[PDB]
């Protein structure tokens, strides 16, 4: 699996 | 935890000053993962890492996908009310 968090700066 | 309604004030050129995780497709609430120093969320003093964002300005974000929550959050201006709970 792709190692990436779902995280967004807003 | 108790729900808090917290006012954040910012100018239009600013972001909210938070990073968020989560959303409907992830099966978890929208959570604050980072508070950026000096930006509006930090300045208001009532929003913290680990808080769930239940709603912003009366827009329910409990059952919204990540990107849609991002878009709604990104459209808010001026004095902005966050409904949050520390989970």
């Amino acid at each position: 699996r792709l190692q990436r968090r779902r995280e967004t700066q807003v | 935890g108790p729900i808090r309604k917290v006012l954040l004030l910012k100018e239009d050129h600013e972001g909210l000053g938070i990073s968020i995780t989560g959303g409907k497709e992830h099966g978890v609430p929208i959570l604050i993962s980072e508070i950026h120093p000096g930006q509006p969320a930090d300045r208001c003093g009532g929003l913290h890492v680990g808080d769930a964002i239940l709603a912003v300005n009366g827009v329910n974000l409990r059952d919204t996908k990540h990107k849609e929550a991002v878009t709604i959050l990104s459209q808010q201006r001026g004095e902005i009310e966050f409904e949050v709970v520390y989970v």
